[PDB]
């Protein structure tokens, strides 16, 4: 079975540099054109590269001329792409993609995350949203992602938790609401149950 | 540098419907466009080659025509399997290759009005000197709506961000959120907030408020 | 051996 | 474009009565690759015909080649009828052991 | 001496009977060790050759998988040219690839094919150098400006030069005792009347190989006849016959000449009643 599988994609600062790989299995490597294609968070799909079957002939975009390389080893069925000279719109996930047999490209990679900031591992300040319906705010952490549940996972009808947003400082932060009845609401007490792994840090909060 | 160009940006059908997507080219491509489906959060994956010819593995629903510049996708009875995000792509050069910039399917139902909720900062955050109000709205359809932020009925903008979640699985509604994020000074300078919602469900633009200090 | 891949025409 | 076959009628070893053989006809030169070709034993079609794989020459001309196994005899006489899109009808040759 | 190793494939389409057909077959010199057809029942590469049958089941696998390729741009490709020719879609038409190498007495890379046709006239086809292409029609000149702006050239001269010449060894290597065999030619000669006053005299050559022969008349030391096509025996041996009509009495002044690599000097033959 065909496949290829992608590796090497981080955190980096900008200014930084990072080396992909994509590794093909079960075909003739030397025989095919690959490229590397990448999507920005919530975009579209952008060609970035391309290298020919034996490596004589290379194209690049204009978005990445005399910054980005990409090369080929034939022998050990291995691609590359070398990122210098990083840039905080160069954050995007990035696929390696094989030729199709007649028309196209039909063997896609799995994907790699590449994440280019200059801020440094932060935990979530946690704060409540009470005025029926509440909540609490996810504020101020680094980086993504961050999960949250509540009363240790107890209350799952009706709760909303949204898309994380970066803010102006590079930050992150999210929120997450119930909808409960009114009368319930009183009586017992309602508890969100903050996760934040890159940190180490969990934070239980009474609203 | 040819520039594809799709249409629509998004549509809404319901199960067992037709659809139909165009892509236009900017110059003429005999016959090198192939469509491409793409799940939230996989890689995409390749439907129809050489504009006419169908991917092994695909449902025979799916069928593709065109030539020369005008291209056209078409599915003969949608499934719930085929909601996703469809993209067409030349083959006529390099460099560069280029793609359309997306068509999102999504599903149809009925319309329902936005329940509105403000919740005030808490005097926690206002420890730290930063104050945020939030403005939610929920279980709405369609997908358009608006919210305008007003202090002391003097119009803001600028110093908000929306979130909005994907469409359910059960109702097929939405949810949204919008922050408006202020300093202590300038939080402590005003008295009365308040989110004007703007929905087609609704009859008229809904204000929730609430008071500093109470 | 028979080739990977054809080019259409 | 449109190419007439050429056939051929032999036998695998020298014919000799009475020893089992084999019954080969050969037909090349044709161009498109439809074609119709039986292996008659008195008149009468034989039903236990093999052919070859469809190959064509450095001019794109097709070939194939039909054969059958049989025991020659006196009193017996064989032959191919073959039929073509550029044969107003069909051809048949007879078997001469001596060609 | 020199060997070779082709590849043909064939594609025919069938309008108001369903997909088209589809043929390939394998030769390494003269023989056949490989085919496909797309109206069997197994759907698979299947070997025609008992040396070919000592290879792994990662063998076939990837023989039928590259066939099957083959077969799906051979149809796009039928599509493609009947829009270029301004065609009905009535008829029935065909498509013809063929591809390949030679290898010297060393063994080592001498030339590579690549050649394209369509309703059995040319298409297009790679030149010597493996770098560019011969057009003989303006739709050819269309595809031959995609094909040179898009460097397929690269991929048949890597593979020509590696793959082909590679594997063609290997198979020299196994089928040894077949690939790597001659037979002289076992030839005779007969007398059949033509009437008062005429003769005609046949010269035979059975159960030789390779194909590759050469016969010819020659009275007195001077080339003159009638001349079969060589023709396949059919159990790994070819034949062909050469004939000419003389006058009768004269039979002694005509020679026959036979010209095969399994002979080590060429052979004469005479009449000998």
């Amino acid at each position: 079975q065909v496949q290829l599988v992608e590796s090497g994609g981080g955190l980096v600062k900008p200014g930084g540099s990072l080396r992909l790989s994509c590794a093909a299995s079960g075909f003739t490597f030397s025989e095919y054109y690959m490229t590397w294609i990448r999507q920005a968070p919530g975009q579209g799909l952008e060609w970035v590269s391309y290298i020919s079957s034996s490596g004589f002939n290379i194209y690049y975009a204009d978005s990445v001329k005399g910054r980005f390389t990409i090369s080929r080893d034939n022998a050990k069925n291995s691609l590359f792409l070398q990122m210098n000279s990083l840039r905080v719109e160069d954050t995007a996930v990035y696929y390696c993609a094989r030729e199709g047999v007649t028309d196209g490209m039909d063997v896609w990679g799995q994907g790699t995350t590449v994440t280019v900031s200059s801020a440094s591992t932060k935990g979530p300040s946690v704060f409540p949203l009470a005025p029926a319906a509440l909540g609490c705010l996810v504020k101020d952490y680094f980086p993504e992602p961050v999960t949250v549940s509540w009363n240790s996972g107890a209350l799952t009808s009706g709760v909303h938790t949204f898309p994380a947003v970066l803010q102006s400082s590079g930050l992150y932060s999210l929120s997450s609401v119930v909808t409960v009845p009114s009368s319930s609401l009183g009586t017992k007490t309602y508890t969100c149950n903050v996760d934040h792994k890159p940190s180490n840090t969990k934070v239980d909060k009474r609203v | 540098d040819i520039q594809m160009t799709q249409s629509p940006s998004s549509l809404s059908a319901s199960v067992g419907d037709r659809v139909t997507i165009t892509c236009r080219a900017s110059q003429s491509i005999s016959s090198y466009l192939n469509w491409y489906q793409q799940k939230p959060g996989k890689a995409p994956k390749l439907l129809i080659y050489a504009a006419s010819s169908l991917q092994s593995g695909v449902p025979s629903r799916f069928s593709g025509s065109g030539s020369g510049t005008d291209f056209t996708l078409t599915i003969s009875s949608l499934q719930p399997e085929d909601f996703a995000t469809y993209y067409c792509q030349q083959s006529y050069s390099t460099p560069p290759i280029t793609f359309g910039q997306g068509t999102r399917l999504e599903i149809k139902r009925t319309v329902a009005a936005p329940s509105v909720f403000i919740f005030p900062p808490s005097d926690e955050q206002l420890k730290s000197g930063t104050a945020s109000v939030v403005c939610l709205l929920n279980n709405f359809y369609p997908r358009e709506a608006k919210v305008q932020w007003k202090v002391d009925n003097a119009l803001q903008s600028g110093n908000s961000q929306e979130s909005v979640t994907e469409q359910d699985s059960k109702d097929s509604t939405y949810s949204l959120s919008s922050t408006l994020t202020l300093s202590k000074a300038d939080y402590e300078k005003h008295k009365v907030y308040a989110c004007e919602v703007t929905h087609q469900g609704l009859s008229s633009p809904v204000t929730k408020s609430f008071n500093r200090g109470e | 051996k028979v080739l990977e891949h054809v080019v259409r025409v | 474009i449109q190419r007439t076959p050429k056939i051929q009628v032999y036998s695998r070893h020298p014919a000799e009565n009475g020893k089992s053989n084999f019954l080969n006809c050969y037909v090349s030169g044709f161009h498109p690759s439809d074609i119709e070709v039986d292996l008659l034993k008195n008149g009468e079609r034989i039903e236990k015909v093999e052919h070859s794989d469809l190959s064509f020459s450095k001019d794109w001309s097709f070939y194939l080649l039909y054969y059958t196994e049989f025991t020659p005899t006196e009193k017996d006489e064989y032959a191919c009828r073959v039929n073509h899109v550029t044969l107003s009808q069909p051809k048949i040759v007879k078997w001469d052991r001596d060609m | 001496g020199s060997h070779s190793m082709r590849y043909f494939f064939t594609s025919v389409s069938r309008p108001g009977r369903g997909e088209p057909r589809f043929i390939a077959v394998g030769y390494v010199d003269d023989t056949q060790f490989v085919r496909f057809d797309s109206d069997a029942a197994s759907q698979r590469m299947e070997p025609r050759a008992p040396w070919i049958e000592q290879e792994g089941p990662e063998y076939w696998d990837g023989e039928t998988r590259k066939v099957k390729a083959h077969s799906q741009t051979h149809r796009v490709d039928l599509g493609t040219l009947r829009g270029y020719y301004n065609q009905s879609e009535a008829g029935s038409h065909t498509v013809q690839r063929m591809y390949g190498c030679d290898v010297g007495s060393d063994w080592r890379f001498l030339r590579g094919y690549h050649q394209y046709a369509y309703d059995g006239k040319d298409y297009i086809a790679l030149k010597e150098d493996l770098r560019s292409w011969t057009a003989a029609d303006m739709a050819a000149q269309t595809t031959k400006h995609k094909w040179e702006a898009a460097h397929v050239a690269e991929q048949l001269r890597a593979y020509l030069e590696g793959t082909c010449v590679e594997w063609l060894r290997r198979y020299l290597e196994n089928g040894k005792e077949t690939l790597q065999r001659t037979d002289a030619p076992k030839t005779h000669m007969t007398h059949h009347a033509v009437s008062d006053h005429e003769a005609t005299l046949r010269c035979w050559a059975l159960s030789f190989y390779p194909a590759e022969i050469t016969l010819t008349w020659q009275r007195d030391g001077e080339d003159q006849t009638e001349l079969v096509e060589t023709r396949p025996a059919g159990d790994g041996t070819f034949q062909k016959w050469a004939a000419v009509v003389v006058p009768s009495g004269q039979e002694q002044r005509y020679t026959c000449h036979v010209q095969h690599e399994g002979l080590p000097k060429p052979l004469t033959l005479r009449w000998e009643p």
